[PDB]
RNA sequence: GAGCUGUAAGUAAGCUUUGAUCCAGAGAUUUCCGAAUGGGGAAACCCAGCAUGAGUUAUGUCAUGUUAUCGAUAUGUGAAUACAUAGCAUAUCAGAAGGCACACCCGGAGAACUGAAACAUCUUAGUACCCGGAGGAAGAGAAAGAAAAUUCGAUUCCCUUAGUAGCGGCGAGCGAAACGGGAAGAGCCCAAACCAACAAGCUUGCUUGUUGGGGUUGUAGGACACUCUACGGAGUUACAAAGGACGACAUUAGACGAAUCAUCUGGAAAGAUGAAUCAAAGAAGGUAAUAAUCCUGUAGUCGAAAAUGUUGUCUCUCUUGAGUGGAUCCUGAGUACGACGGAGCACGUGAAAUUCCGUCGGAAUCUGGGAGGACCAUCUCCUAAGGCUAAAUACUCUCUAGUGACCGAUAGUGAACAGUACCGUGAGGGAAAGGUGAAAAGCACCCCGGAAGGGGAGUGAAAUAGAACCUGAAACCGUGUGCU
RNA sequence: GAGGGUAGCGGAGAAAUUCCAAUCGAACCUGGAGAUAGCUGGUUCUCUCCGAAAUAGCUUUAGGGCUAGCCUCAAGUGAUGA
RNA sequence: GACAAUGGUAGGAGAGCGUUCUAAGGGCGUUGAAGCAUGAUCGUAAGGACAUGUGGAGCGCUUAGAAGUGAGAAUGCCGGUGUGAGUAGCGAAAGACGGGUGAGAAUCCCGUCCACCGAUUGACUAAGGUUUCCAGAGGAAGGCUCGUCCGCUCUGGGUUAGUCGGGUCCUAAGCUGAGGCCGACAGGCGUAGGCGAUGGAUAACAGGUUGAUAUUCCUGUACCACCUAUAAUCGUUUUAAUCG
RNA sequence: GACUCGGUGAAAUCAUAGUACCUGUGAAGAUGCAGGUUACCCGCGACAGGACGGAAAGACCCCGUGGAGCUUUACUGUAGCC
């Protein structure tokens, strides 16, 4: 489960094995936008006049995994309470720095 | 006055009636007399007029 | 615990870590009509009285309360008529009224087509329809019983007895019960004799009334006579009733939850090939093809501020129980029965006993009364004419969790997008209509054209996937050709 | 002309079986209801073996039914068949 | 191996083919499943394969089990598409020409001439309908042809009352009806009283003005109810003026 | 109106149709059968002899142990009346 601002890898699709980061979530449908993946060409009429554009298109969350703060790898993760708060480790190390 | 049958003497079967043999008394009702239909046979038995 | 302002896409303007949107519990607000209830009325509107209040020099206007009919409970008053009464008036209460899944249940009233190879007794059938009353069940229920053993011991339901015994234009057809095997199991309160009081007549004797106590039955019980005895039991499901405390579960939101990498084909891998790992988890659904190890989950474990529902332990609240005498007193009356006319019992009035309704008659009192299929005698069993009662049983418009050798868009609900288009004055009848793609990336720009449509270019794995969008059969309509 | 009344086992009729929503020897709608139909129509893949009847008798029977006759399958007995 | 048999309707008997689903086993599939199309293939029949094109995600085989298991006919039910056929019809009637606008004109707009109705094809008010009304834009469908037009599509507008017609007034027929009478239930009737116009009562006229309203808006001149001030007349409130 | 040209454009019906006549034959009145006799392929305007032409599961007739309305000294009942 990832956040706004991470720092990710996708793991399935034509752009397997890129890094970017998260910029949109869309809770609902469950699809993240991610910086350089996933690129579309949008035909854009004048409304000035407009052209061929290229922004990225949403990706499916499954297709997206963390990366192991330290040995930088990808990783689950899972829960834990600590002063009665909930944080976010890694299944291989410790603490997930997710603040922005 | 429940329902039954009027039969024949070939024993066809005919809807029917059996009334009561009411009457206007005058009976003692709370305080004032009324006057109201009772049964004869009622009256040979449980009430005064 | 990071996005959000319905389906619902946009733009605009905004909200949110000082915790929003969202989920559960409890509150607040809740226009008008409708039983509709101040009066009226062609529902969703019109017109008022009374009392407060705002406003106006004052009217007009406005705001808030209250005003149906029956019923109950008080008070006052009182006609033909003297007392009285019928009425009448005032004030408190809020008892009824209407609706439904009204499926199942209990009552009232009750067909015909049909079968009998016609039809009338009979059957369809106490069925359909209509009306009334209710509950989570209803009805029945504690022997005036079943029987014929050496008996049993309230009721209901299931299996058998058995298509037997019986009924029947003895035709068509209708059709039990006891015994036996099981589910469940529970018993109680009155009326009367009598006693103690109070009250009116009355003459203080009696009568009657009111309260309380007592008391409830069959090989007879209880009153009375007498002799032996006391707070432990009982309880809100009948058996009398209220309300407190502290607990324990279960609902109604949730939380944590193990384990995988690489190459090939490809638009994309979960597939193939190779090497690994978890399992109290290899249910299931998603993800760009087919995933135990990617996501939501699953096995397992944890969780409630608040409101409900059960259930314990205290509290609480009630309350003596035996024996002998047995026939001195009490023990359900227009009742039980009978005749006539009907109905219900498997049973068509018959050898009809047994049980109800209408009209007339009309008992007995323990040496009594009823039943054992006309009636009589003897035997055996019981004790009517007052009431209450859980469980085992029936149903599903609903709610929660699931299941299927059930359907897959002419099927399955009439209805996957509707009791709607539409039809009918009305009651009423009643359709047709699912699929772009993984992702809108839904075709910038150029050309012909008024537009509609089209040809290129571009997006995409694919555009003969371009919205009349998956696949795209046949009938049917065309264009070009080899032989004729 | 407007506002009203009479309703199907019924109403209305200067009378014709006439009218009661383009329908009347008994309106229309929903239900009993899949009424009943000894009558007519229909009833869906293939091959192999055998193969009729259109007649007695009774029948509120005569274009229906029942028993017998004639077909088929299985078992049995054994000259009973032509 | 020898011999024999093998037409067939009602109808009896036997052996099989194929369709959907389930169980167990064993397989195929993005290097392309089902479906659809074509072929000169195989089996005694129902039927089974293979190859190629289209299609884009599921499906066979073996043994057994279970059935909504097979269509050419029912004046069958629903949908689609033909034939008749470029055929019948295009719903009473008088138009002609010039100018305009437009991609496009017999059919739209403007002008002149001609014609038809005129106890009416003219002008008012009711029922009934319910936005059809007006302006600007439009031309896919509707209009029995056409259309630049429209009662059609889109966007935005439009109905003004003390006196007009209803209510805050009255009653007819009729309908309801507190108490009441009757009735298996449901309910039927009816007294006082209510409701109910098609009738009775009841105060406003002339002119101006808009694309769309007018006795309603504006100007002028009126009338009718009700309330408060300013007042002659008011004189126990019997009476008196007053009201009743 | 019909007929020719421009616009628009249905219907009943329909087993498939390359659909002649005569004398016969035949479920006894033939475009489809036999033996002959006629006839190049394709339209348009007209006529009504045949296709037992279309339309409506004959209303006449008979049958069904089918319905309904009416009558009476048919059978059985019954509202009422005495
Ligand atoms: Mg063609």
């Amino acid at each position: 489960h990832i956040k706004k601002g991470d720092n990710v890898k996708v793991i399935a699709g034509k752009d397997k094995g890129k890094e970017g980061k998260v910029i949109a979530t869309l809770p609902k449908k469950d699809r993240v936008v991610v910086e350089g993946v996933n690129i579309m060409k949008k035909h854009q009429k004048p409304t000035p006049e407009g052209g061929i554009l290229e922004t990225e298109a949403a990706i499916h969350v499954s297709n997206v995994q963390l990366l192991d703060p330290k040995t930088n790898e990808p990783t689950r993760v899972g829960y834990k309470f600590v002063d009665g708060k909930k944080v976010r480790i890694a299944k291989k190390s410790g603490e997930e720095i997710k603040s922005n | 006055a429940s329902t039954g049958n009027r039969r024949s003497h070939a024993l066809n079967s005919t809807k029917r009636r059996w009334n009561a043999n009411l009457q206007k008394v005058r009976i003692l009702v709370d305080g004032k007399p009324k006057k109201v239909w009772v049964s004869a046979r009622a009256l040979k038995s449980g009430k005064v007029t």
